[PDB]
Formats: C-alpha cells, structure tokens, sequence
C-alpha cells in the first residue's frame, strides 16, 4: 500500500528512518531484530526509488564501516539496486518511476 | 439603393430595355456573407422581364445597367429589396442583399 | 556518469569536527578588509530590506517582520556593529587556517551602492576552496546543533549529515554564504591559494 | 444556431521550391519578383465560382488542407494571416476580401499577367496586372519565416509560372532592384513545382501516405561561425601561423596550375594569370598577408573548437621533404613552387571529422564577412551586383564545392601534422536542433 | 456563481501544481462564445442610468490574475476565430499582423487597415518596477472594453485606463481569451461582470439578453483550451493537378480540370466548416 505515497513523502521518509534506527538498536533479541529487518526490507520493495533517497544517504555513512550491523543494509542495498537498476542507469529512467 | 460593381466585362453595347426578357444566373448572399439563394444550384437560368415588377426593384435598375455577358456584383439596400417586412424564413428584416449576377442573354 | 563535485574529504554516529583556529593567532595585516567586510555583510542586509518591500525601522517591533534595530549610519549605534563582526572574524580565521595564504595584490582605498551578487561564475580551483569553507560552515553549524541535541541520546537532526551527502537545495544556505564572501574577494583582487581532470577521466 | 450545409469546391495550392526571407546577417537578397500568366479559366465549372489567386505565403503557418477550414472552406492564398493573395479584384488576407482599384478591373481571365513584387526591407507586397500597377499593397507583416510564390485554384484553371531566366521569360520588366525568383533556387535543389505540406500523393501501386516535410528556416541562411574573440595563440603556433599561409597559397597556386593558371602580373581567373604562381617566397608578402587573417583563424579555430594542439615536435619542422611542381607543368615564370610534402602524413578518422568542421567554419567566416560587405546569394553570379552563388551557409552548399573546401583544409591539417604538432580531436558534443 | 458583491466567474486552477510530474507550459484559453461587432458603425451611488444602460453598445469583462501568478506570464484580450498559433514561447511579437494600404493612381493613401487575429495586452505592462515583492498582495484585475458600434477596444489595468487600444472592422467576431503560463495553484479567473453604464458580456453573446444588465454565465459559455493536434478525415478523392515545364520561355504550367465538390458542415459561431 506504500506504492503511491508520493503525496505523503515526508511521513514515509520519517517512517523509514525510524524503523531503520530501530534495527540498529541495542537490547533487542535476535527474534525481535529480524522482524524489524523484515519490515524494512518489505517497505523498500514497494516504495518508489525517489522516496528512498534520504534512507540511502544514511546508509552511505554506515555501510562502509562494515561492522556487524552492516549485514542487513548490504542485503537491503542489493535488493534495491537490482530492482531499480533502470531508474539509475537508463537515460530515460524506469518506466513511470 | 443599388450599387453595381463589375466582375467581368460584357460587350458594353447591348443593354436590356423595358419589355425585354432577361436571362441571368445569380447567387444571392446577405451582406454579412451568408448565401441564401443561387440559380447555379438549380442549374437553370432565371428569366424575367424588365418593367413588369416581377423581381425586387433593386434588380430592376441593377440589371438595366449591365450588358449582355457581363458579370457584376449588385449591392441592394433594404428599401430596394424586401425591407422592413423581409422574406419570412429566408431574409431577416432590414437586410442588405448582395447579388452576383451574370447576364447570359436577352430574349 | 561524471560527478559534478569530483572531490572528497578522504576522512575516516556522525560527529562533525570543526576547524581549530582560536588557538593560532589571527593575522591582522589585512584589517582593512576584516573590519570593512564584517559590517558590509550587515550592510547588504539593508539592501535586503528594500527588496523585502518593507524598509528599516528604529523602534524594536515584531510587526515589521524585519530587523527592528536596523538604522541609518547617522543614527546607527555601533553596539550591534561591534557584535555582527564575529561571524566574519571566524570566517576569515577558517579560510586562513586551512594553509590558504591570502595576499593583497592590489593596494588602494545609507545605501550599499556596490551590489554583491552570487549569480556570476568563478574558476574551479578557487571555487573549490569556497565549497570547502561552506563545508566548514555546515560542520560548525552541525557541531553546535548536535551539542544541544546530544543531551537526549535519542534521535538526530535531519541535516546532521556530511556536507557532500546533502543535496544542493539544502546546500544553498552555506553555498551562497561562502560564494558571497568569495565574490567580495573577487572584484577587489584578493589572491588566496593553497586536479585539472578531464570529463573522460571522471567517468565511473 | 443550427448547423449550415452547402456544396463547396476543393482548392489546392501549388508553389515553386523558392524560399526567401529576411534575418539579421542573412545571406538572402531582399527584393524578389515573379509573374503568373493565365491561359485558361472556366468561370463556372460547378455551381460555385472558380477559385484563382496569386501571391506570397509564409512557410511557417500556411498549411491549407483539402476540404474544410476557415469560413466556408476552399482555403487558398489570403485565407489566413500567413498568405497574401490577389484575384484580380480584391486583396486577400486573413480570409477577408478588400476591393482594390486597377485600370480595367476584372476577375482573373485568360491572357492576364500578374506581377508580384516582394520587398522584405519595408516589408511590402505589391501587384501589377497586365503591366498596370494595382493600387493596394500589403505591408508591416511578420517576417518569422520564409516566403514562397504560391497560386491557389479550383478545378478549371490553367496558369504558367514565369520565374525569369530559363524558367519563363518575363512579359514585363521587373521594377529596378528586384531580382527574378529563379535566382533564389538553392545549389542543392532543382527548380520544380510541388504541393504544400501534402499528406498524400499518387504512387505506382496506389496512394502514398506522406509524413511531415522538413522545412528550412530564415535563420538557416545566417552563417554562425564559432567565436574567435579569445585571440591567444601559443608562440609556437603564432610563428607557424604565417608559415601555414605560405603553404596553403602554394597548394592553392598548385591547384590553379592544374586548372591552367600561369604566372602573370594581373590576377584573373579567365586569363589564368597569378603572381603567386612562382613560389611562396617569390609571392608578394602583402598578397601573402591577404589570407594571413584567415590563416590566423585556422589555427585559432582549432583552439576554439576545443582541440588540444601544441608543438609536439620541433625536429619534424626542421627536416621535411618539399614537393615541387613538375618542370613540364610549369607556369609563365618557369620556377618550381615548393609546398610541403606530406604524403607520409596520415589522419585518423576523428581528425577527418575535424577537417569537416574546420571547412564549415572557414566558409561561414567568409560568408559573414561578405554579408557585412553587402554580398547576397544568387544562382547567377553578378560581381557588380555583389551576387555570389556560394554566398550560402556551408550546410546548404552543394557537395561539389563542399568537397573542394574540405580538401583545402585537409592540406592545412596535413601541414601541421607534417611539422609534427600534436592534434587532439575534441570529444564531440551531440545536440538536437529541433527544427520543427 | 455571482454573489451580492461578486459577478459570476470561471476560475482556472492547476490540479497538480508543485507536485512531481506537474505539467507547466503555455496555456491558451478562450471563452466558447464570441461577441460580434455591428454591421454598420456609428458616424464619427455607482448606479447605472436607466436610459444610458439601455442604449449603450459598450461591453465589459475582466480577468483576475490571482496573487502568486506572475503578471509577466499573463496575456489578456481577444482572439478572432482564426487563431491557431500554439507557440510555447508566446509574446506580443509573435502575434500575426498585416496592414492593407489602398491609394489612388499616384500614392495618396486613403485607406490603411490593420489586421490581426489576437488583440491582447501584456500583464507585465501593469506592474511597477518595485524593488521586489513582485508577487503582489493585490490580484491584478485587467478589464477589457469593446464598443460594438464603433469597433474600438480599450483596456484597464486596475481601474486606470491603459494607453493601448485596438480598432476593428464591422462584423468582426472576437472571443474573450487569456494566454497564461501557470506559476501558482490559482492561475486566472474570467470575471463576467459589468461597470457603471456598461453591459456585461452575456448581453452581447445572447440575443435574448441584449437588454438584460444582470451578469449571467449560461451553461453554453465555457472555457476552451487550444489543442495542438486533432483528428481529421481524409477526402476520398483529391484534385488531379498536372505540373510540367512548358519550355524555356513558357515557364512552368499548372493545370487542373476535373471538378471536385464536398458537402461542408459550417459551425456559425466558430466561423469554420
Ligand atoms: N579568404 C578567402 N577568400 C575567398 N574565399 C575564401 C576564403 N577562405 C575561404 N574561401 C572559400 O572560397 C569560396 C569563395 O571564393 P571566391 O569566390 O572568392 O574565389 P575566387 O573568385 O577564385 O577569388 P577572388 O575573389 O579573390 O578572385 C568559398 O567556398 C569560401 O568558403
Ligand atoms: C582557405 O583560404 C582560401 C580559400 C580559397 C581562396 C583563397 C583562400 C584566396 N583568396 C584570395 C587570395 C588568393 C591568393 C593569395 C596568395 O596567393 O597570396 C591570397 C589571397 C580568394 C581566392 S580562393
């Protein structure tokens, strides 16, 4: 249902940052952590690539550290660019995106 | 109230007189540009005799000034046509009539 | 793909380290520019008022939605003039601390008749220093912003990001401020000096 | 209120492929003249009067489609604001007929000759019928396009275009200063009569659908050489700039020797006498300096186009073979001119593209210089009238002359490569003109 | 709808302004019904005078440029039914114009008529060169006056008469039209009102309302936009034109003999078939 949330991009972006910040949370059990990670993966699969710009900006600062917390963002980035490669590579961009 | 503006010259010698049948081809439009009558569409020339008041008085003077074979443009003021009463369903009241008349022959 | 900003800090949550210049002595041999441009930036604010279509006033008021203490130089108190120079003072400290010597090639010298604009272009080497200075504007801005925010330990300001990471729309604040200072140094002839890569070599 | 119905005749327009216009710095002449002679007109082939109008129309906007349109259809010349017609009795523009006075007014009839004059300087359009002036002129109209002769007609007409020269002898002498329309034909096209923006035409196996037609603009006749204000040549390029003029003169002299030119005090093409046809040094220095301005631009345009050029080799300049004219192929003087021998020189395919761009710029620089001097394009050369067949932008030039300029620039590039100077082909920047 | 203090209006709004994928381009608007000048022209508080208002031939309409829409991107005036200029870089210099000059046997110009398909004023001529604040607090209300008995057209900026004016020939049809490049959610507003002793547009567009001074906006009156491309039917047969070079001295001959006729359906108010 997050496919066409362009009109509420400010709230959606805040939601993505909060769930991502929850994933990088101490005192979280392994079972709880994967639920947060699964939610973040699901959200980024349907949200338009243009609305993921701010989340990517945060990931640029964190992923190159390559600590134990970098495992989930690596998988998140892999799925994002594989799905939305036309958005970045083709001069005309992805269709209707 | 008839002004005769020439379109194509005729012989310039023979003119219709009283009691002589005039054979003409005409196309009549209102002065704003709306056509209402034309003998070309019926593909039959219109015949009338001068002096018998068969046609509107504007045609009486207008055709009399033309020569055989001449094509002219006659602008008739409302007074020299149907005027205030007009032609119901065809010509509105107080309408100036413009005619493109060619005098084919006299008989 | 060729990145417009083909440069990096090559450094290393996020802690923006400012530039230490209070420890080192500030050279005052160019004080003819230090004091003049310090009040010239506020002088440009007077020109900003006539563009706001609301003029300057003497009485303090919140209804004019402008600077309430902006006064003509005949009746302009120097108490505000002697406190508005501080941002310029550290601005000159900042650009001279990064091993960038400044030399006065030339030797000379209520409305700011000379108009300071920012729509003109400039050379790449000199503009790169201005953008680096604009980065120092942001990290110092980020430093003081995060000091108030760090008392909680949860959450962060949305603009607490490295200067290269933030887009241009949120960059124009520090970008124009650094460029405007460089534009003032341009028409007067201040030479500050501490690459040449073609577009083909900049491709990914 | 109610929709109106009536029977109307189809009207079609026919034009020559002659396009003239006015623009700042344009190479086109300003005053043009043509005639249309009427041979056969049936006044009433149908119930509606036969259509026949003569005048000028603008390329950008005059697109009469068959069938319906403004007013009661049958749109021709003067039925819009892009065309200006004359039917013998009225001046037509904007679908409005305005009566005009001429000696012996009558609708266009057989044996009538209509003279149309177009003076883009005012601008003004004037007509003459059978030699007598028509007391009515169009003026102060738009100039954002090209003007072409046009006749609009219905069925039952037979007219002939008189364009002057070998394309219809004029019945009446054109007014002074006006040029026959046949002189406006471009070098790459042959004069012909064509419809206007047709979407359909007859073919061998059936009707052919036709898309939009590429049309020129009034700006296409304005030469646009690259900017050479930045006059900063490297010192090694500056010194070799004058030497380049020496070599190209010999190559230009050598090609004239193939054409049969010999040495002579007078410089005439027909007499085939040339003072330069002895040697580059024996060539007078002021005459050598005539193209020194052009020679300076040739190296400057290399910097202007973005090419990276420097004195890569100096020993190559010191030692190089000199090709000399054969003793059998001698001029009047009998000496052997010695242009630089560059047979060993080879050019990359990218460098060949640079030669094409250099040739295009060189023609445009010469073209705009002639325009400032008052020269204008004409199919027939007229030196006293400053009319030149090559006074056209390089893209509109014919391939025969286009190749000739390309060969000359190739030798100049070969001369630079003969000296060993590095020539870097610029990374070409594509662009989309969007003419339409 | 027209309130006690406002006349009936036709307001244009940009649905997707500000958002992504918004379309911003020159917009050519006109009202669906024209005003036609008389066949013959005449020789040579705040309450309407009953005798003046019933004998006047002057009609008025105004366009309100809302705050936020730049006046420099607004053109207000009239268009003839033969306007087909869909220019994305429109300005008053692109307007088609031509002067037809008549004279006697030797010069002596006795008639110089001026023809155009677009009689408009530029919204940028009604703004003072203030230092800034060009997006004004007050909306620009450009008024247009047409006298059907004299062919004279005048304009008002904010109640102040403008210097520009136009003269047209009798029987001319003019459509109220606005050319605007949107720069705000609220773009323009056709105000079909009236002035003192001046009839509204509804009095001129409709025969039954000639003597009705009350402004009206009947359903037939609507805003129309200029569409660059439309479907057209190809004729089944085309004129057979023979073109050939008759010779060096005879020139190029054009010939067409076989007649062709079509039955045309004419729309009166649009003056097209
Ligand atoms: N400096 C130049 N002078 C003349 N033509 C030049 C020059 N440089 C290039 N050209 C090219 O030469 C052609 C026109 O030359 P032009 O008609 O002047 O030759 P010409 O009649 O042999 O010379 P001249 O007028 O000196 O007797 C064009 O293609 C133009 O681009
Ligand atoms: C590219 O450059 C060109 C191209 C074509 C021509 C010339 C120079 C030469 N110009 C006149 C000229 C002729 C000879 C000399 C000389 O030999 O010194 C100098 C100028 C016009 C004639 S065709």
């Amino acid at each position: 249902l997050f496919a066409g949330t362009e009109h509420r991009a400010i709230m959606v972006d805040s939601m993505l940052h909060t769930v991502y910040r929850l994933s990088r949370g101490r005192s979280l059990t392994k079972a709880q952590r994967d639920v947060i990670e699964d939610c973040l993966m699901a959200l980024c699969r349907y949200i338009r690539p243009s609305m993921l710009q701010h989340l990517l900006r945060r990931l640029v600062f964190d992923v190159p550290i390559l600590n134990e917390f970098a495992k989930m963002p690596l998988k998140l980035l892999t799925n994002h660019y594989e799905r939305c490669w036309k958005y970045y590579c083709l001069p005309t961009g992805w269709a209707n995106f | 109230g008839v002004q005769v503006e020439t379109i194509s010259p005729g012989d310039g010698r023979t003119f219709p007189k009283r009691g002589q049948t005039c054979v003409v081809h005409y196309t009549g439009m209102l002065e704003d540009g709306k056509k209402f009558d034309s003998s070309r569409d019926r593909n039959k020339p219109f015949k009338f005799m001068l002096g018998k008041q068969e046609v509107i008085r504007g045609w009486e003077e207008g055709v009399a000034q033309m020569s055989v074979g001449q094509r002219a443009k006659l602008t008739i003021s409302p007074d020299y046509a149907y005027g205030a009463t007009g032609h119901p369903g065809i010509i509105p009241p107080h309408a100036t009539l413009v005619f493109d008349v060619e005098l084919l022959k006299l008989e | 793909y060729v990145d417009a900003s083909y440069s990096s800090k090559a450094e290393k949550n996020f802690d923006p380290r400012p530039v230490e210049t209070l420890n080192v002595i500030i050279p005052e041999k160019l004080d003819s520019f230090i004091n003049k441009f310090a009040e010239y930036t506020h002088e440009k604010w007077a020109f900003d008022k006539i563009q706001n279509n609301w003029s300057y006033g003497e009485n303090v008021d919140e209804e004019l939605k402008t600077h309430p203490m902006l006064r003509p130089y005949k009746t302009f108190s120097e108490k505000d003039k002697e406190i508005y120079r501080w941002p310029i003072k550290e601005s000159l400290k900042a650009m001279i601390a990064w091993e960038w010597t400044i030399e006065k090639a030339r030797e000379g010298e209520y409305n700011p008749q000379p108009p300071d604009l920012s729509g003109v272009t400039l050379s790449r080497e000199l503009q790169a220093m201005a953008e680096q200075l604009a980065e120092n504007y942001h990290n110092t801005w980020g430093r003081k912003k995060k000091q108030e925010l760090e008392a909680k330990g949860g959450g962060t300001h949305p603009l607490l990001v490295p200067y290269d990471t933030l887009t241009a729309k949120e960059k124009a604040r520090d970008r124009e401020k650094a460029q405007e200072l460089l534009k003032f140094l341009q028409m007067n002839g201040y030479a500050v000096t501490r690459l040449d890569t073609s577009s083909i070599e900049k491709r990914f | 209120l109610l929709l109106q119905t009536n029977l109307i005749n189809y009207v079609t327009s026919i034009r020559p492929n002659i396009f003239v216009g006015r623009a700042e710095g344009s190479t086109q002449y300003g005053k043009w003249y043509f005639e249309v002679m009427v041979d056969e007109v049936v006044p009433f082939l149908t119930a509606q009067a036969t259509h026949l109008r003569v005048g000028w129309a603008l390329t950008e906007g005059y697109s009469p489609y068959p069938g319906g349109g403004e007013g009661w259809g049958g749109n021709g010349v003067g039925d819009d604001l892009y065309s200006y017609g004359f039917d013998g009795l009225h001046l037509w523009t904007g679908h409005v007929a305005r009566p005009v006075t001429s000696p012996g007014q009558h609708l266009l009839a057989p044996e009538d000759v209509v003279s149309c004059c177009l003076d883009l300087s005012v601008p003004s359009i004037s007509f003459r019928i059978n030699g007598c002036p028509v007391q009515g002129v169009f003026e102060a109209f738009n100039l954002d396009g090209l003007f072409f002769p046009v006749v609009s007609f219905s069925a039952g007409v037979k007219v002939r275009f008189l364009l002057g020269g070998r394309h219809g002898e004029f019945k009446f002498l054109p007014p002074p200063g006006y040029a026959p329309c046949h002189e406006a034909v471009l070098p790459r096209e042959r004069l012909r009569l064509e419809p206007i923006k047709e979407y359909r035409r007859e073919g061998p196996r059936g009707p052919h659908l036709v898309g939009p037609s590429r049309c020129l603009s009034h700006t296409d006749f304005v030469p646009c050489p690259v900017d050479t204000v930045q006059i900063v040549l490297p010192p090694h390029l500056e010194r070799i700039r004058e030497k380049l003029a020496e070599n190209i003169h010999e190559l230009w002299a050598l090609t004239r020797i193939e054409q049969g030119w010999t040495y002579g005090p007078v410089r005439d093409d027909n007499k085939r006498l040339h003072p330069c046809l002895v040697n580059f040094h024996s060539l007078p220095e002021p005459e050598r300096n005539y193209n020194l301005q052009m020679s300076g631009e040739t190296l400057k345009t290399l910097l202007a186009l973005g090419c990276h050029v420097g004195m890569a080799d100096e020993k190559a300049e010191d030692n190089l073979k000199k090709t000399k004219l054969p003793k059998t192929y001698m001029m009047s003087n009998g000496y052997k001119p010695a242009p630089l021998d560059l047979s060993h020189v080879r050019l990359t395919p990218a460098q060949t593209t640079l030669v094409d761009r250099l040739a295009e710029n060189g023609h445009n620089v010469w073209a705009r210089d002639r325009v400032a001097q008052g020269w204008s394009y004409s199919a027939v050369q007229d030196i006293p009238a400053r009319r030149n067949p090559r006074l056209v932008p390089y893209r509109l030039l014919d391939e025969a002359t286009k190749r000739s300029n390309r060969d000359s620039l190739c030798q100049a590039v070969r001369t630079l490569l003969g000296y060993g100077y590095n020539i870097e082909p610029p990374d070409q920047e594509p662009s989309q003109v969007e003419n339409q | 709808d027209g309130t006690v203090d406002t006349p009936p209006c036709l307001r244009l709004a940009h649905r997707t302004w500000g958002s992504q994928n918004s379309l911003v381009e020159m917009l050519f608007l006109r009202l669906s019904l024209p005003v036609q000048f008389h066949q013959h022209f005449r020789c040579t508080d705040n309450r309407d005078d009953p005798e003046i208002i019933l004998n006047t031939t002057t009609y008025y309409y105004s366009v309100r440029v809302f705050a936020g829409q730049e006046p420099s991107c607004v053109w207000v005036g009239w268009v003839t039914p033969d306007y087909h200029q869909h220019d994305m870089n429109f300005d008053l210099s692109k307007v088609r114009a031509v002067t037809v000059t008549m004279g006697d046997e030797q010069g002596n110009v006795h008639s110089s008529l001026k023809c155009s398909n677009c009689y408009m004023v530029w919204g940028g001529d009604f703004v003072s060169p203030g230092q800034q604040g060009r997006i004004s607090h007050t909306d620009l209300v450009i008024g247009c006056l047409v006298d059907l008995a004299t062919g004279l057209m005048t304009f008002t900026a904010n109640g102040k008469e403008s210097n520009t004016f136009f003269q047209v020939e009798p029987n001319t049809k003019l459509f109220p039209a606005v050319f605007v490049l949107p720069t705000h959610q609220n773009v323009i507003q056709f105000e079909l009102g009236k002035q003192k002793n001046i009839m509204p547009l509804s009095a001129a567009m409709f025969l039954s309302e000639r003597k009705n001074p009350a402004p009206q906006c009947p359903p037939r009156l609507e805003v129309q936009m200029l569409m660059p491309v439309s479907w057209s039917r190809m004729p089944n047969h085309f004129l057979q034109v023979e073109t050939r070079r008759a010779g060096e001295r005879l020139g190029w001959a054009v010939q067409c003999q076989d007649p062709l006729t079509m039955m045309a359906l004419h729309i009166p108010e649009e003056n097209r078939c």
